[PDB]
């Protein structure tokens, strides 16, 4: 999900 | 309400099924993400970071499928069902 990618790094 | 599961029974199956329509969809929803994680590990040395690696921080040598299941249980992925 886009939120997980945004907060991934 | 139960003792903490240990082994390949964690995370609990019921919580996983609460997210997916059925287990037949869950198996693919987990295996495809496991393949993605394995590809990311394979290309970790050098390559384009097109395949984003694991979302949840993995353990000490956790199999890719276990990471996929844990990150599915953590509600970090979304999937679209064909037909």
């Amino acid at each position: 999900t886009e939120e997980a990618r945004a907060a991934a790094y | 309400g139960y003792d903490t599961p240990l082994g390949i029974t964690n995370p609990p199956i019921d919580e996983l099924l609460d997210r997916v329509s059925s287990k037949y969809a869950l198996v693919i929803y987990a295996a495809k993400r496991a393949r993605q994680i394995n590809d990311y590990y394979n290309q970790l040395g050098e390559g384009i970071l097109e395949y984003v690696g694991p979302l949840v921080e993995p353990g000490l040598q956790e199999k890719p499928l276990s990471i996929a299941l844990r990150e599915i249980h953590a509600d970090l992925l979304e999937h679209t069902e064909g037909e």
